[PDB]
């Protein structure tokens, strides 16, 4: 099957130029589409076959299709131009499919990096009355909004139970996510204490319970 | 645009299914849409932006040592060792070539046909439906029609006449 | 102007079938393809298929050869999609697009989406716990809220001291889990300090089930 290659993220400073590459195998004989589509929108043509821009698009906008290698370059970054880049092609083999990247999503610092402050209730003992227990990992005051959690019960990892949400900007335009650790009451009962880690860039910060 | 009203400078109109473009004189390349003009044989440092192909100069390229190469027109690609606009980079038509449609705000490169040959739209609007196509060129000149020449409209002596026209 | 239209959010039973469609007008309808693309929530954007509005034919992507039928009506110048036998973990968006009737043009215009999500539960009112404040839960500030769990469908507004309360509120997007139901939380950060003597309410509302919960959130 044709595949398009994107790096997953790119991050940029606002004014600086930021480069998504699309590879793929001989490329350069394809004609490569670019989309942008910002959070909970809908995806918009950006550049056309390998270079051409709609009207609307700005100048900073450009393409260009090489060999393996299409790419998007977009100059002068600024706030508006974060958002998911898809490029894609049609595959005139017998296939004979229409092929979309995994997507890159470009990250604009607008504010300095912030670590994120990781809180780790237990369940309530209300919720274990009702024969349940849920921990909930409250991650606030980061960016950017991206991090990854994992779930350890007595110094080991954990798999299924988890929920997660996106991050979304709170008041103070950082960043806040939460995860949620499902578990029977006896599961809460029989390890000696439950942790949350939180991962955002680079560093991990962690969080313990224990029944009490 | 090209129309029928179209003067090729050292050239000729010519009609497919879709559209009229201008055809050059043995020997000529196309330098713009409407301009034919001598064509260099080889680039080199005395032949710097003169034309060396339909929609296409010679360039010099400064290195170790210098080279010198045919390049095509800003949005034109070169594809099969021709010069076509980028929008056709992927579009094979069959009988008959891909041409630029700018109705809409985004190009598309979408294919026009050889007399007889219409677009399939059941095929990739591919040039495999028949399909009538009246040729619409004024050919005003001394005893000279319109006839379809390798799959193309274009004014041509009548019947009897060679090349003005005389029997 | 060139105008693609979807029809509304859908919620359906696993195994179920779903038809969306795909309004279209301002042009040439037979002159371009309608193509579909799916989306899960997260991911990436992925190509199901095409209709040519002329003949109605088809051209689907391997993968949704076997649950997905692809129909237009030419009077009315609209694309249909039919999803069949929906998996509980098939909940995405749906977005239709055109392109030139050739070979490789690009998608100029798309519609706005269709959320279809699907669940097997039905309308069911929130259970609400707290999310008490304690010593492990105090920099020099605490944080507590309420969990809103197992609610369906949505949404669900929270809101704190009837909204008396706004600073430090931070109320969390819904997560779909396994069970087809929704839970999220609302959380507060408040000065260690006034904790014992300011008191904090949550009010849970969930208009689809009629039901209203008032929580108070005290220490441990």
């Amino acid at each position: 099957s044709y595949v398009l290659t994107q790096p997953p993220s790119v991050s940029v400073a606002p004014g600086q130029t930021a480069r998504i590459t699309c590879g793929g195998s001989n490329i350069g004989s394809k004609s490569v589409h670019w989309y942008q589509q910002k959070p909970g929108q809908t995806p918009m043509l950006v550049i056309y076959y390998d270079y051409d821009r709609p009207s609307g698009i700005p100048e900073r906008f450009s393409g260009s299709n090489s060999g393996s290698t299409a790419t998007l370059t977009i100059s002068r970054v600024e706030a508006g131009d974060e958002a998911d880049y898809y490029c894609q092609v049609w595959d005139s083999s017998s296939d004979h499919v229409w092929v979309f990247g995994g997507g890159t999503t470009l990250t604009v610092l607008g504010q300095p990096k912030a670590a994120p402050s990781v809180t780790l209730f237990p369940p309530s003992s209300e919720e274990l009355q009702a024969n349940k227990a849920t921990l909930v990992c409250l991650i606030s005051d980061f960016y950017p909004g991206a991090v990854t959690v994992a779930w350890k019960a007595d110094s080991s990892p954990v798999k299924a139970g988890v929920e997660t949400t996106t991050p979304s900007k709170q008041s103070n335009n950082k960043y806040a996510a939460s995860s949620y650790l499902s578990l029977t009451p006896e599961q809460w009962k029989s390890h000696r204490s439950y942790s949350c880690q939180v991962t955002h860039e680079g560093s991990t910060v962690e969080k313990t319970v224990a029944p009490t | 645009k090209v129309t029928v009203d179209t003067v090729c400078k050292r050239g000729f109109l010519i009609q497919m299914s879709g559209h009229l473009e201008c055809k050059c004189e043995n020997d000529l390349v196309l330098v713009n849409e409407e301009t034919c003009e001598e064509k260099v044989l080889k680039c080199d440092e005395k032949t710097v932006n003169k034309p060396c192909g339909d929609f296409s100069k010679c360039i010099k390229i400064d290195g170790n040592p210098v080279s010198y190469a045919c390049k095509c027109n800003l949005g034109y690609d070169m594809v099969n060792n021709v010069c076509i606009p980028n929008e056709c980079k992927q579009v094979t038509c069959g009988n008959g070539k891909c041409i630029l449609d700018t109705s809409n705000p985004v190009k598309t490169g979408v294919c026009s046909c050889n007399i007889g040959k219409v677009p399939n739209v059941q095929d990739q609007n591919k040039c495999s439906k028949d399909g009538e196509t009246k040729c619409s060129l004024k050919c005003l000149k001394e005893q000279e029609t319109c006839k379809a020449v390798d799959g193309i409209y274009k004014c041509d002596c009548k019947d009897g006449f060679i090349i003005i026209c005389t029997g | 102007q060139v105008q693609l239209v979807q029809s509304g959010a859908e919620v359906k039973k696993p195994g179920a079938s779903v038809k969306v469609s795909c309004k279209t007008s301002g042009y040439t309808f037979t002159d371009y393809y309608i193509h579909w693309v799916r989306q899960a929530p997260g991911q990436g954007l992925e190509w199901m298929g095409w209709i040519n509005p002329t003949d109605g034919g088809t051209n689907y992507a391997q993968k949704f050869q076997d649950w997905v039928t692809m129909t237009r009506d030419t009077s009315i110048t609209t694309a249909y999609m039919e999803l069949s036998r929906l998996r509980s973990d098939g909940t995405a968006v749906y977005f239709c697009a055109r392109d030139r009737i050739t070979t490789a043009a690009p998608f100029d215009y798309w519609g706005q989406g269709t959320l279809v999500t699907v669940s097997s539960a039905s309308t069911k009112g929130p259970s609400v716990f707290p999310l008490a404040p304690s010593s492990k839960s105090t920099g020099g500030t605490a944080a507590l809220g309420c969990l809103v769990k197992d609610y369906f469908p949505e949404p669900v507004t929270v809101s704190w001291n009837s909204g008396a309360l706004t600073s430090g509120v931070h109320t969390f997007p819904a997560v779909l889990q396994s069970s087809g139901l929704y839970s999220l939380s609302s959380v507060v950060t408040v000065p260690s300090s006034s904790l014992g003597t300011q008191t904090y309410i949550c009010n849970v509302n969930h208009k689809p089930s009629n039901t209203k919960v008032d929580k108070k959130v005290e220490p441990k």
